[PDB]
């Protein structure tokens, strides 16, 4: 009962709507990343931040209960 | 505004379509510069 | 007159009467395949050791030399023959062409051109029975891979030493190799390869299923619905209009065939199509074009590696590549 | 010298993206054949001197 | 006067271009979270933490190298929920402890089982028999047996398989060298209904489109075709007549043939998802006894099985350290086992 | 007029679905022409601006090979552009050779486009030369020969750069790789159809084994002659009754005959580029897989020797030979893996060879420098990578972009042979069915498998 | 060097279509 | 290298040799345009 999508994506409204959403969409996205947003969010190593500039070891998590306090160690030991 | 086939669904999968291979092209750039390109 | 008698020899190879189908690929067909089965029969259950890597040091493939069903092979001809054709009448002696895996060679030989003129007997049938002739190119997927694994590979390599081992474990030896020398895994044509069989297993039960979920109503409760079907009635045995009604609601209307023509070509080509590209893969890779390798494609930015799990599936290949064949390289690199 | 050969494989270039584009158009018009036909005669003609101006021209840069 | 159990019975049922159903409650919630999560995951998230590997487009890898990896092995089994007592409310902590690997799992095996209910609700509605909803317990066997049991019988989900292309493919090999998984019969019955459910899609498309009748003039020869004509549009008698001469033996019975066609592929994974619960638990069938007996005496004795055992030893030693970092393993190079030159 | 119908460029018209839409042309001789001449203009078009493209990217003192050149390495193989050991003396052959191809592709697009849509769509009203109908079994021979004549002609050009206009690149020329002059082409029918009757395995390689220019000339002399000659022939002849009699006569059961004919030409040239290191000299496609192979023992030979062993009487591991042993007819041979790879002959390494096999006085004191630099390159240049170009085994790290311009060539070509081989299948199975009048399906009313006694 | 490519790719991508467009709105023999 | 004359048009002869892809790629575009019919 519903319009047919060819009909939808052919009509002039959709194009006026979305012309303006989807690159507005994209450049958030883009700005997630550009920003650095996305490394802090998620908590991901930026380049520089696998590796203390001495050691040459994984900070692995060895401790199920404490996991949380040990990452948050490893990462004081970057800077 | 609303009638549908105003603009030909042929020209909205030419576009679209150029729009897809822009953006993967652009990922496959990526597989060579930067992060990922082992260099 | 040798005209008539050659038209009635003509007439009894091609004849449509015959219980199994004769025709010219068949005269062809039937020789190879029965020298190729009864050489692989005798070797699988009694070979002796067979030198494959030509290092002096035969492997044993037969059942009575100390295999079961599951480690028993037939030993492909030895690495110092390579390409070289090795019939029996090349050898000094059986014991010699048992030696050097003669046998491999004139079954794998006879194998082949017997499942070409079985492809080509296919269409042969068809154009007799007034069908539409492309069943041998659905088959022509399998023969393509049979002969990548059994003879392109073996050339691009130089040696029918590195081509399939005739046998269970044989066959997993080669796939385990071929992972470290080419890294097929990282293919996207084996990726097609894969979206081809997991695809085609997933669809023939999706259609096995809808058809058989829409069989119209034609038995008691006690016996089976398979006879609620007569072999060669006209009337459809299932409603496509309801088969169709519940995978259009599953996924959605447009998702799904109501053209049968339309479903059933589409069955044929999925995994036809994933099996033409699965074979060549291996029929490329023959030519060392190897999958793809992102070892050590991150780097951080004093640069350091940092790990994906590309580099893990490389430790594997590594451990593979440096315990193969243990004793038969002498130099640095496996260069085939 | 070495800037009218560069003038003149431009022209070339650009001369042959016009044809690219106008060909297949005025072929497959209705209107304006009689114009069409003798444009691209002209264009033809054009494109073949240049092919050889341009030609002729490489030898005195390389 | 209704009651609104009715009443919201009646909209989630209305026939509309997505069905909802009561089953969609389920269904639509825990996949979209499934496959939201793992986008998001191969997208931002790293393993760097549990596993020492980059993991996702923002560290530069490619769609073939991104991953959702699993916790790191000191997790053991935790549920490890966003506020668990390991993450503790931090969704940051909890990206970097590997929790989108459960909330992908569980969301996961729950939308699975809410897609079937799907399956069943929609037969039902519509009136056939809902044996599409028994086929698909074959997904549901492997993805349970797989992504469930198997790292519940080992250390930790760490073991589990992690959610990524070339992840997959370092599980495959992993499966090879310590599990000898491709000796395992449960394996090859597998195998046996993946390649024969293939082999029948493929051969039941092409003999239908080659024995079809001619119901029209044109040469392309789809539009000869109505859905709701009563005739077949094929010839079964003459498809029977080409493999009986073909082949030796030929389908005669189309209801069994569909139903065979979904017996052989639903089959093989179940045989399967039993050899993977016996591997949860180290009960491989990685060797034959009486080989290593006469290999071990005799040191002339080689077979292709004592081949691929080499193989597999090789593929121990030198992915374990990598791939096994919380053991810390060490292995001096004079250790590693190799053959001559490589 | 204003009906997207109206034309007879739709399946109502035709029969044929958009995805068969080529196939609305069988019988519309003139437009088929365009597509035909369009196509043509594709082919050179590619030629031309690849070879443009290969040049702007050429580092003259880098190998060609290193460079991912398949274009350039065909020139050269002519003995444009190259002087002795395959160094680069002159890319303007090279310049010339690509702007020309470019240029004439404008010449058939032209022609193309014209004849595909706006010249006359059959021909037949318009020329009865240039018309044709597909069962005419006359007119097909006529256009047959006119074309094998064009090919013959086209085989003399080669010889005619090798004889009379410079020559081809020898890297079997004496002293060293270089452009060489043949005046004494090998005309004895014994050697060239020799050739023919080889066997392809191993040892053998049938025509793949060509190794001198000479037997390369002389046979393009006989299939200049032998083409001229048979279109000739078929310009003046019809098909005998055995013929006509055991064909499919239509245009496609003609073009699924040249796919099969192109299917096969494309395997036999992946076997050609994958071993054959004379048509395709190592200088510029780098070594074969064989050669490198057997590089790499040469290398480690000398290496150890240098070191004091005594690479003879050295067994190895196994008891074979570390470095030399015999092939199983005796001829003294590199040892470890490489002994498959024993057929192998190159001119790096062909002073080391004598009556016996690999002659251990000449190794022990006749390797020069340049073998050992050849064998390093070529060991270090092996035809293995991956699919994004990393050069090496597969379990290499990123650094070397490399792979290999015969893996290229052979892997492509592999790829079009074998799906070329299902086009023949394909157009084969469907001209038979269409000339007995089924391939749309079986007729309900006279179904023939219903006429037939039960198989029991 | 990489605005000029991708201004040429741009000018060449767009040929294609634009010749379909023209003949449309001219209603040509497509 | 292209003869330094040339050296202008290095960006045009970089995107020339997927022109022929172009061409595949138009056919889809036309044959939309009249509907696949
Ligand atoms: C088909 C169905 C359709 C689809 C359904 C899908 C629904 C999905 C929802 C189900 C999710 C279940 C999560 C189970 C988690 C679990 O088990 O978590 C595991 C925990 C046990 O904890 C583990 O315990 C181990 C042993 O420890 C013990 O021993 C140690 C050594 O001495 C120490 O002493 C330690 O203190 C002591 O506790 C280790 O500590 C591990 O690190 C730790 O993870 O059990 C527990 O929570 C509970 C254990 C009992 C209930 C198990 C029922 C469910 C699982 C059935 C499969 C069993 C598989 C066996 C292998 C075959
Ligand atoms: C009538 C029409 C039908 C015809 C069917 C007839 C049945 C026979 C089919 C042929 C099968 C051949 C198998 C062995 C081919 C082979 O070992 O080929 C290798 C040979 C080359 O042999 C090599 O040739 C070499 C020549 O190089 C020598 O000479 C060189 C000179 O420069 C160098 O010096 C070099 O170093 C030196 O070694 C050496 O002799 C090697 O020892 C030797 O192995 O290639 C060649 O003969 C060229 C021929 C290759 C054909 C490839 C066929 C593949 C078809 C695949 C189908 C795909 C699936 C389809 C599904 C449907
Ligand atoms: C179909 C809906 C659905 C289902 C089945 C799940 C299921 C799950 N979620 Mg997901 N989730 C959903 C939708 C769903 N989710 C949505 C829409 C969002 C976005 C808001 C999320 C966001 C989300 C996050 C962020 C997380 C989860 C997590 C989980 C897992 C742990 C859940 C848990 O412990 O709940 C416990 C709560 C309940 C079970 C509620 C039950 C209420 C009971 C039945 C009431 C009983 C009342 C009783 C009769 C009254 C008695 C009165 C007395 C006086 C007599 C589980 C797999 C966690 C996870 O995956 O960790 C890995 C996790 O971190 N979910
Ligand atoms: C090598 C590729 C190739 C070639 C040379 C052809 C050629 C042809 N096709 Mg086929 N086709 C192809 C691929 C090809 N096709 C593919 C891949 C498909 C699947 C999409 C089809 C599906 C198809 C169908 C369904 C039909 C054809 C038809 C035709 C013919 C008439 C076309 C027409 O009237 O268009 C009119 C279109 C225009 C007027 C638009 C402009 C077209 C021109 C040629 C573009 C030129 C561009 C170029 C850059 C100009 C350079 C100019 C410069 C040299 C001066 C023509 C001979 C038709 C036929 O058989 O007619 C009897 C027909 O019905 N084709
Ligand atoms: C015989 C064909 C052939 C071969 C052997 C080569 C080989 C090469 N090319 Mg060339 N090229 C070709 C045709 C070929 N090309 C064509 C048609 C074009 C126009 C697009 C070009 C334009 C071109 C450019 C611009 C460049 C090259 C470059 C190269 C080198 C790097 C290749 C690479 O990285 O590929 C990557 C591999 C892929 C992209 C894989 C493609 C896989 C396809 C899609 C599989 C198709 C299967 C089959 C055809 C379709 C079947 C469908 C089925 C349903 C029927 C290598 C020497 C590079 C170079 O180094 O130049 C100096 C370079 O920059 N080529
Ligand atoms: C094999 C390709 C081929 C074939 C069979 C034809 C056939 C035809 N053309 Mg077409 N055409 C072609 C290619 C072809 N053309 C090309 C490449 C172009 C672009 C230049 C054209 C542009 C074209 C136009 C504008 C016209 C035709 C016309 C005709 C018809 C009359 C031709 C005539 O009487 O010439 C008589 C013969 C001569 C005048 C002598 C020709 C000698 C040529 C020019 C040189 C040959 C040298 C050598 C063999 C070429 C090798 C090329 C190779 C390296 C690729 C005839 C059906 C006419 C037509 O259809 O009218 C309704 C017409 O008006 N053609
Ligand atoms: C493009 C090339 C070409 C094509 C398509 C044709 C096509 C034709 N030729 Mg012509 N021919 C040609 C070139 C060509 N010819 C040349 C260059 C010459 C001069 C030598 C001739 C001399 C010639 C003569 C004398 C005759 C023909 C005849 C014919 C017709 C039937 C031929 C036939 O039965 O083949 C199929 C081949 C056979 C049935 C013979 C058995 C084939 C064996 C079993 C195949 C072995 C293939 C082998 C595996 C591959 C190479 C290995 C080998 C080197 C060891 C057919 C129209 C006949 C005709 O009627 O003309 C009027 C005829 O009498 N041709
Ligand atoms: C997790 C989580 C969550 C959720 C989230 C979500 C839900 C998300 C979503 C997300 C999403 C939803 C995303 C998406 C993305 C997408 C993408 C990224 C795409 C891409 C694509 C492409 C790239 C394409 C490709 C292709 C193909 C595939 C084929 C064809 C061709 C092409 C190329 C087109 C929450 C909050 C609850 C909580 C916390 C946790
Ligand atoms: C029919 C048809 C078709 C097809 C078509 C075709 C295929 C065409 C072709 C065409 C062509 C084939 C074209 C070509 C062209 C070319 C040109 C136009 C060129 C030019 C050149 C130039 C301009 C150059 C320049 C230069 C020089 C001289 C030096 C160096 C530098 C440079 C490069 C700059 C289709 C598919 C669409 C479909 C529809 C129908
Ligand atoms: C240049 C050169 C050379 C020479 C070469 C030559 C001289 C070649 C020739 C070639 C030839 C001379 C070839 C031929 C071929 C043939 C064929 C390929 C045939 C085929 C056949 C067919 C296909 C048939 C079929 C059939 C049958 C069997 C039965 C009945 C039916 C029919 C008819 C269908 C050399 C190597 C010295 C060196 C390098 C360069
Ligand atoms: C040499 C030369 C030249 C030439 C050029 C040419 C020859 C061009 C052409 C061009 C072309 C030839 C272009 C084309 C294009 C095309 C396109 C761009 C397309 C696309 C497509 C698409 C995107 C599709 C889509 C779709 C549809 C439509 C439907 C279905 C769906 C799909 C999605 C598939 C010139 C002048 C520059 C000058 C310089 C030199
Ligand atoms: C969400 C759990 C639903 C379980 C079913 C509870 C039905 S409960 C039921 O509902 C009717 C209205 O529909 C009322 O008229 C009735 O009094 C009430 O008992
Ligand atoms: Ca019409
Ligand atoms: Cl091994
Ligand atoms: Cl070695
Ligand atoms: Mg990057």
């Amino acid at each position: 009962g519903e319009r047919p999508f060819s009909d939808i994506i052919t009509s002039v409204r959709y194009w006026v709507i979305h012309s303006i959403t989807i690159p507005a969409l994209f450049i958030a996205g883009w700005l997630f990343v550009s920003t650095g947003l996305a490394y802090d969010v998620f908590g991901t190593p930026r380049p520089d931040s696998y590796y203390a500039q001495e050691q040459r070891s994984i900070p692995l998590v060895t401790d199920r209960f404490e996991a949380k306090q040990q990452v948050e160690t490893f990462l004081e030991q970057l800077k | 505004m609303s009638e549908g086939g105003r603009i030909p669904l042929w020209i909205v999968a030419t576009v679209a379509g150029m729009g897809v291979i822009v953006i993967v092209g652009l990922f496959f750039y990526g597989a060579y510069a930067g992060l990922g390109s082992s260099l | 007159q040798t005209a008539n008698l050659w038209e009635r020899f003509c007439d009894w190879i091609t004849s449509t009467e015959n219980r199994l189908y004769i025709g010219w690929f068949g005269v062809i067909m039937i020789p190879t395949l029965l020298a190729a089965t009864i050489c692989f029969v005798i070797a699988f259950i009694a070979a002796p050791p067979v030198d494959i890597d030509g290092i002096r040091e035969p492997v044993s493939g037969s059942l009575l030399y100390g295999n079961n069903i599951i480690t028993a092979a037939v030993v492909p001809s030895s690495n110092a023959i390579g390409l070289h054709l090795y019939p029996i009448w090349d050898a000094a002696s059986l014991d010699e062409w048992l030696y050097n895996g003669g046998p491999y060679q004139l079954i794998i030989f006879h194998f082949l051109i017997g499942i070409f003129c079985y492809m080509g007997r296919e269409w042969e049938l068809s154009y007799r029975l007034g069908m539409r002739p492309w069943i041998p190119v659905a088959f022509s997927a399998p023969v393509a891979a049979a002969t990548a694994v059994l003879l392109i590979y073996p050339i691009g390599q130089g040696s029918f030493s590195d081509g399939l081992m005739l046998g269970i474990s044989g066959t997993f030896n080669f796939m385990i190799v071929f992972q470290a020398e080419h890294n097929i895994l990282m293919h996207p044509f084996h990726m097609l390869g894969v979206a081809g069989v997991f695809g085609g297993a997933l669809f023939a039960a999706m259609h096995g299923s809808l058809v058989t979920s829409s069989l119209i109503r034609e038995t008691t409760e006690t016996e089976s619905t398979n006879y609620g079907y007569k072999f060669g009635q006209e009337e459809e045995t299932y409603n496509i209009v309801a088969a169709h009604g519940y995978f259009g609601r599953l996924i959605f209307q447009y998702a799904s065939f109501n053209n049968s023509r339309s479903l059933h070509f589409f069955l044929a080509a999925w995994p036809v199509v994933g099996i033409w590209f699965a074979a060549l893969g291996i029929s490329t890779m023959a030519f060392n074009l190897n999958g793809f390798n992102f070892n050590h494609s991150v780097v951080d930015a004093q640069g350091n590696v940092i790990n994906t799990w590309a580099d893990i599936i490389n430790r594997a290949n590594i451990g593979i590549e440096v315990m193969h064949e243990r004793n038969a390289h002498n130099f640095p690199l496996d260069l085939a | 010298m070495t800037i009218l050969f560069q003038l003149a494989l431009a022209a070339l270039v650009i001369l042959s993206f016009v044809m690219v584009i106008g060909v297949p158009v005025a072929y497959a018009s209705p209107q304006d054949w009689d114009r069409s036909k003798q444009l691209i005669f002209l264009g033809s003609g054009l494109w073949i001197a240049l092919v050889l101006v341009v030609g002729v021209l490489n030898f005195f840069v390389v | 006067e209704r009651g609104w159990f009715d009443i919201l019975d009646d909209w989630l049922k209305r026939d509309r271009f997505v069905f909802v159903g009561w089953s969609g409650i389920l269904l639509f919630p825990c996949a979209y979270l499934a496959l939201g999560g793992w986008l998001t995951g191969t997208t931002f998230v790293t393993s760097w933490y549990t596993h020492g590997l980059a993991s996702s487009y923002l560290e530069g890898c490619n769609f073939l190298t991104v991953a959702v990896s699993t916790p790191a092995n000191s997790m053991g089994h935790s549920l490890l929920l966003l506020w668990g007592p390991e993450a503790q409310g931090d969704f940051t902590r909890w990206c970097q402890l590997g929790g989108l690997w459960t909330f992908i799992a569980l969301h996961g095996a729950f939308g699975l089982i809410g897609f079937m209910l799907r399956q069943f609700e929609i037969a039902r509605l519509v009136g056939v028999r809902p044996y599409n909803a028994i086929a698909f317990s074959a997904p549901i066997a492997v993805f349970v047996s797989v992504f469930l049991i198997y790292p519940l019988g080992q250390s930790s989900w760490f073991f589990a398989p992690s959610f990524g292309v070339a992840a997959i493919f370092r599980f495959l090999l992993f499966f090879q060298g310590f599990h000898n998984w491709t000796l395992n019969p449960f394996h090859m019955m597998g195998v046996a209904g993946v390649l024969g459910g293939a082999l029948l899609c493929a051969i039941h498309g092409a003999t239908v489109e080659n024995t079809l009748f001619q119901d029209g003039e044109g040469a392309s020869t789809f539009r000869a075709f109505n859905p709701t004509q009563a005739e077949e549009t094929y010839s079964m008698v003459t498809a029977n007549r080409f493999w009986s001469q073909i082949f030796g033996i030929a389908f005669s019975n189309k209801r069994w043939l569909h139903f065979f066609m979904l017996f052989v592929p639903v089959t093989g994974l179940w045989m399967s998802a039993i050899g993977v619960v016996g591997l949860a638990l180290n009960l491989r069938s990685y060797d034959f006894i009486s080989q290593e007996i006469r290999a071990a005496e005799d040191p002339e004795f080689e077979t292709f099985y004592t081949k691929n055992l080499l193989l597999n030893e090789g593929i121990r030693a030198w992915m374990a350290p990598q791939d096994q970092p919380h053991e810390n393993f060490v292995f001096p190079e004079e250790v590693l086992p190799r053959g001559n030159a490589l | 007029s204003n009906s997207i119908f109206a034309t007879n460029r739709d399946q109502e018209s035709s029969g044929f679905a958009w995805w068969a839409g080529n196939a609305r042309l069988i019988n519309l001789s003139g437009k088929l022409l365009g597509a035909h001449v369009a196509h043509a203009g594709l082919i050179v078009f590619w030629a031309g601006a690849m070879t443009l493209f290969e040049l702007a990217h050429f580092i003259p003192e880098k190998p060609m090979y290193e460079q991912g050149l398949i274009l350039i390495p065909h020139i050269a193989t002519l003995g444009w552009g190259v002087g002795p050991g395959g160094e680069v003396v002159d890319t303007f052959p090279f310049f010339v050779v690509g702007v020309v191809h470019l240029i004439s592709s404008a010449v058939l697009g032209f022609g193309g486009v014209y004849h595909a849509i706006r010249g006359p769509e059959t021909l037949e009203e318009y020329s009865s030369f240039f018309g044709y109908d597909w069962k005419d079994k006359n007119k097909m021979t006529t256009i047959l020969g006119f074309h094998l004549i064009v090919l013959g002609i086209g085989a003399l050009l080669l010889v005619a750069k090798a004889m009379f206009f410079g020559g081809l690149y020898d890297t079997w020329a004496p002293g060293g790789g270089d452009v060489r002059v043949i005046t004494n082409p090998t005309l004895d029918p014994r050697v060239i159809f020799g050739y023919l009757l080889k066997s392809p395995f191993g040892g053998e390689g049938w025509i793949v084994s060509v190794n001198n220019l000479e037997d390369v000339v002389g046979g393009h002399i006989w299939i200049g002659l032998i083409c001229i000659a048979g279109g000739i022939w078929h310009i003046l002849t019809t098909p005998f009754g055995w013929a006509r009699r055991a064909f499919i006569w239509s245009g496609e059961a003609y073009l699924s005959y040249s796919l099969g004919a192109l299917s096969m030409m494309g395997f036999i040239a992946t076997c050609f580029v994958w071993f054959n290191n004379t048509v395709y000299p190592s200088e510029f496609y780098g070594p074969t897989g064989p050669e490198a192979s057997q590089a790499q023992a040469m290398t480690f030979l000398i290496r150890d020797q240098k070191l004091g062993a005594n690479v003879g009487s050295a067994q190895g591991p196994t008891g074979l030979g570390k470095y030399l042993m015999r092939s199983p007819t005796g001829e003294i041979i590199f040892g470890g893996e490489t002994m498959r790879f024993w057929d192998f002959r190159g001119p790096w390494l062909e002073p080391l060879r004598g009556p016996n096999g690999l002659d251990l006085n000449k190794i022990k004191n006749d390797i020069q420098p340049w073998q050992e630099r050849r064998a390093a390159e070529y060991m270090t240049h092996a035809p293995l990578g991956s699919l994004n170009s990393v050069g090496g085994v597969a379990t290499e790290i990123n650094s070397v972009n490399f792979v290999s311009p015969r893996s290229w060539l052979a892997t492509s070509h592999f790829v079009l042979a074998f799906f070329f081989l299902v086009g023949h299948l394909w157009h084969a199975g469907r001209a038979r069915a269409a000339a007995a009048g089924f391939e749309k399906g079986i007729d309900r009313e006279s179904e023939p498998v219903l006429s037939m006694p039960s198989l029991d | 060097e990489v605005i000029a490519q991708l201004t040429m790719i741009a000018m060449i991508g767009i040929a294609g279509p634009m010749i379909i467009f023209l003949l449309a709105v001219r209603r040509g023999n497509l | 290298k292209l003869p330094e004359a040339y050296a202008i048009f290095d960006p045009l002869v970089d995107v020339l040799p997927v022109i022929p892809v172009l061409f595949l790629a138009l056919a889809f575009v036309w044959q939309a345009a009249v509907g696949f019919r």
